[PDB]
RNA sequence: UAGCGGCGAGCGAACGGGGAGCAGCCCAGAGCCUGAAUCAGUGUGUGUGUUAGUGGAAGCGUCUGGAAAGGCGCGCGAUACAGGGUGACAGCCCCGUACACAAAAAUGCACAUGCUGUGAGCUCGAUGAGUAGGGCGGGACACGUGGUAUCCUGUCUGAAUAUGGGGGGACCAUCCUCCAAGGCUAAAUACUCCUGACUGACCGAUAGUGAACCAGUACCGUGAGGGAAAGGCGAAAAGAACCCCGGCGAGGGGAGUGAAAAAGAACCUGAAACCGUGUACGUACAAGCAGUGGGAGCACGCUUAGGCGUGUGACUGCGUACCUUUUGUAUAAUGGGUCAGCGACUUAUAUUCUGUAGCAAGGUUAACCGAAUAGGGGAGCCGAAGGGAAACCGAGUCUUAACU
């Protein structure tokens, strides 16, 4: 029962090199190198599904801050104000409104100010 | 029931280990041998009883006894054996014929093991105190 | 082929009814005058092989 | 229990422990796997590094050349080298406990009955060693893929059956586990039953 | 196992039991009867094997296709459906196969018979001496000089004679058993350079022989010796007439053959590394494992819009490869130029445990027989009894005079 490995091995290498498309040089041509590239790609990707949630929140905050300061209050007090007003709109939505409905954002600032006054 | 609808009892054909076939298997690389040293090597390992150099237990301790050539031609008979002989007479020959003692046995003892529920005539055999009580209770006879 | 008995083990251990091994005590061969009578008395009777050593003895006596 | 004769419209009295017991599949499996293994010839070999042709000369000095150290031109690492765990003729047969053998047969016969694959008749023979006659008889009986088991060897029947691929003929003494399974129907003469019964105590 | 054993590592019987096979003779001598059984060499006969061979059943229509053995229809042979070949997969086209047959000649083996030679049965004898034994040194016996019987003998010695002698594991007695120092003998047993037939959960061109091929070659070496690489057009060569560029080239473009030249001789399939031509997108103010997360723009498809697929990726957050070895490696420690193929926990027998199955105080047979994976074979082995060094006692036993 002698077993030849070509068909199985070829499918295995091809499955990796296909995931390496777009990579530079040996990384998209040469199995040994492609394999290490695909692994590192998964590692980073795992890492960055966690990081992605960090970077976006960091973006929202920064924009809320800008829009808050435009209406004369700082991010930190604005958040405290809204918390004391039992407003529960989160930061993704608040950052959207900061950009697309400047009049509603101002109204949110007045609700924050009132709750702090 | 066809040659392609028969299968073995659950758990009766466990699969063999195959070392050295990668990370997923759990037995890759070192193959469960750990790292380095004598035991990791092909053909590596120490002999039975070896303890590292210390005088081992089977040399530490002293020899005792001798072997009795007589014990080996001496057999014990159970009460449960007495009915298994054709003729209700138990001798060395009878017991040999019924395959109860070895062909070269020259002495035998009936002991209190199992039971006897039929009258038997034991003869040319030693009989234990208990066995004599049991053999006689069932109507049997002992004689030299 | 058949496993071979470590024959020197077979001259020092005997299997008992429940599967352990009996053996003779060390220290009662010579240099006896200095040894207390009490001490020597307690070395006369046979003793049982300890838990730590059964693996070793059993390995040496596959046909015990 | 009683087996209805196909066309005698008569009954035959058989041992319930033989023809009437539960299917022990694990038991049957072990015996048919053992039978198939017992049919293996086991004849082959390959060459170890010791048996490959060539000499024991070290292909190059141990140190200094920059090549991986080598020792034998027949190393199994090497093209043209020995096979690391080269094969030898082996005997693949297995022991089957006598009682496990008979038990397996009993279970088989009992499923055949239970699956209506067992057919009993008074006689089964042909008038001449002509394949055409057997074929004809089989058509008339609505049989095609079938094991015929008779009491004593029947020569005509044996010869007439040989070129029929879906048909095998067998005297009661020579039955086997995989034949009892491998055909759609099994036809047995009364005598064959009486003999198999005696055989399975 | 009993034993041997720096009683270490190891070495390892025999008695007895089950089987295969079975076969018993001659000389050490003269007489009487005498060619009387036997063997061999060998003529002849028949028998029968081998070395060439002979016969050997039964299918046609239709569809697809370059081709039919394939599909579909309806037939037929089969003691032959083992296998192979034929333009794709054939019981019925071919070769075979089942079965039935055959030798002028040489040869094997067998009974029969002639022959040269060998001697049969009978009576009365005879009965293996530098031998057995022994001292010394070694060797062989499972047995290593041990308390060491038995065997062989290099050296020195040296008996008895059936009223005798050997052995029974130091040695002695008793008893039992056998008869050395002369020889022959078939079967059961071991093997395969070779011949024929058949088979394989053996390989299928880096495998299987070193060798599928003009291989023990080419090649290396003074020599012994070492020792490769290297299979596939197509069904059929129908292997490309003829024309054109070119050196009466290499190479190519047509034509033609073919089902196909997406088979053209470097010829089935035709992967990967590696190298090109073409298009889309990016790229010449920009610093690092080259990706990943966010993301404009362009190109290309959508959906008929919907802020979606695909490719690209300005800009931006994070981010020092893998293996190995280590307390610890981006490590300036190891290993890998890349790809493809190969490359490492097996196998046999013992042993124990787990899982599973059978039978259960029983379970199971081995060699072998065989009606051959059945059935026979229970010789054995493990288990239902232990304790004691042992004798021995025994559900107990040992310890001790005896155990609270
Ligand atoms: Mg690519
Ligand atoms: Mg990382
Ligand atoms: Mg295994
Ligand atoms: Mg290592
Ligand atoms: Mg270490
Ligand atoms: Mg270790
Ligand atoms: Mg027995
Ligand atoms: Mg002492
Ligand atoms: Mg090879
Ligand atoms: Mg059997
Ligand atoms: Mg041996
Ligand atoms: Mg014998
Ligand atoms: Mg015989
Ligand atoms: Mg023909
Ligand atoms: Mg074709
Ligand atoms: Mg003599
Ligand atoms: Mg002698
Ligand atoms: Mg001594
Ligand atoms: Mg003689
Ligand atoms: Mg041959
Ligand atoms: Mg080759
Ligand atoms: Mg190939
Ligand atoms: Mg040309
Ligand atoms: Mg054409
Ligand atoms: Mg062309
Ligand atoms: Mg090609
Ligand atoms: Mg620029
Ligand atoms: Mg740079
Ligand atoms: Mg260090
Ligand atoms: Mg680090
Ligand atoms: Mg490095
Ligand atoms: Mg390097
Ligand atoms: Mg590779």
């Amino acid at each position: 029962a002698r077993v030849k490995r070509g068909v199985i091995a070829r499918a295995r290498h091809k499955k990796i090199l296909k995931q390496a498309k777009g990579y530079y040089g040996a990384r998209s041509r040469v199995y040994r190198v492609a394999f290490q590239a695909v692994i590192k790609a998964g590692q980073y990707a795992y890492r960055d599904r966690r990081q992605r949630k960090r970077q976006f929140r960091q973006l929202w905050i920064a924009r809320i801050n800008a829009a808050a300061r435009q209406n004369g209050i700082s991010y930190s007090k604005f958040i405290n104000g809204l918390k004391k007003a039992s407003v529960e709109i989160d930061r993704k939505i608040l950052a959207d409104i900061a950009v697309f409905d400047k009049v509603a954002f101002t109204a949110l600032v007045e609700k924050a100010k009132a709750a702090l006054a | 029931m066809r040659l392609n609808t028969l299968s073995p009892a659950e758990g009766s054909k466990k699969a063999g280990k195959r070392l050295g076939r990668g990370i997923g298997s759990g037995l890759g690389k070192t193959g469960g041998r750990g790292h380095k040293g004598q035991k990791s090597r092909s053909g590596g390992g120490v002999r039975r009883g070896f303890e590292g150099g210390q005088m081992p237990l089977y040399r530490r301790l002293p020899k005792f006894g001798f072997t009795s050539r007589k014990a080996a031609i001496t057999a014990e008979i159970r009460l449960s054996d007495l009915a298994k002989v054709e003729g209700g007479v138990v001798d060395l020959n009878t017991l040999k014929a019924a395959n109860i003692i070895g062909i070269q046995i020259e002495f035998a003892k009936v002991i209190l093991a199992g039971e006897v529920t039929t009258p038997v005539t034991v003869r040319g055999l030693r009989v234990t105190k208990g066995a004599r009580a049991a053999i006689e209770a069932a109507g049997g006879k002992i004689e030299e | 082929p058949k496993i071979k008995t470590v024959r020197g083990a077979a001259k020092r251990f005997k299997k008992t009814g429940k599967g352990g091994f009996k053996h003779k005590h060390a220290n009662l061969r010579h240099i006896l005058t200095k040894k207390a009578t009490k001490r020597k008395r307690h070395l006369r009777p046979k003793a049982m092989v300890s838990k730590g050593d059964l693996g070793l003895v059993i390995a040496c006596l596959p046909y015990a | 229990m009683e087996l209805v004769l196909k066309d005698a419209q008569s009954a035959l009295t058989v041992s319930e422990t033989t023809f009437g017991r539960d299917f022990n599949e694990a038991l049957v499996h072990q015996v048919v796997v053992a039978y198939a293994a017992g049919a293996r010839q086991g004849t082959r070999a390959q060459k170890t590094r010791a048996e490959v042709t060539g000499s024991g000369k070290k292909p190059w000095r141990q140190k200094g050349t920059g090549r991986a150290r080598s020792g034998s031109i027949k190393s199994p690492i090497w093209r043209s080298g020995g096979v690391t765990f080269a094969a030898r003729p082996q005997d693949h047969s297995q022991k089957v406990n006598k009682k496990m053998y008979r038990g397996a047969l009993k279970s088989i016969l009992s499923e055949l009955v239970r699956q209506d694959r067992l057919i009993v008749v008074e006689k089964f023979s042909v008038e001449a060693p002509k394949t055409k006659l057997l074929a004809q008889k089989l058509k008339d009986m609505a049989l095609e893929d079938v094991l015929i088991i008779t009491g004593e060897l029947d020569e005509n029947l044996f010869l007439a059956a040989r070129n029929l691929h879906k048909v095998d003929v067998r005297d009661a003494t020579g039955i086997d586990p995989v034949s009892l399974i491998a055909f759609d129907k099994v036809v047995m003469t009364a005598d064959a039953v009486k003999q198999v019964e005696e055989m399975l105590a």
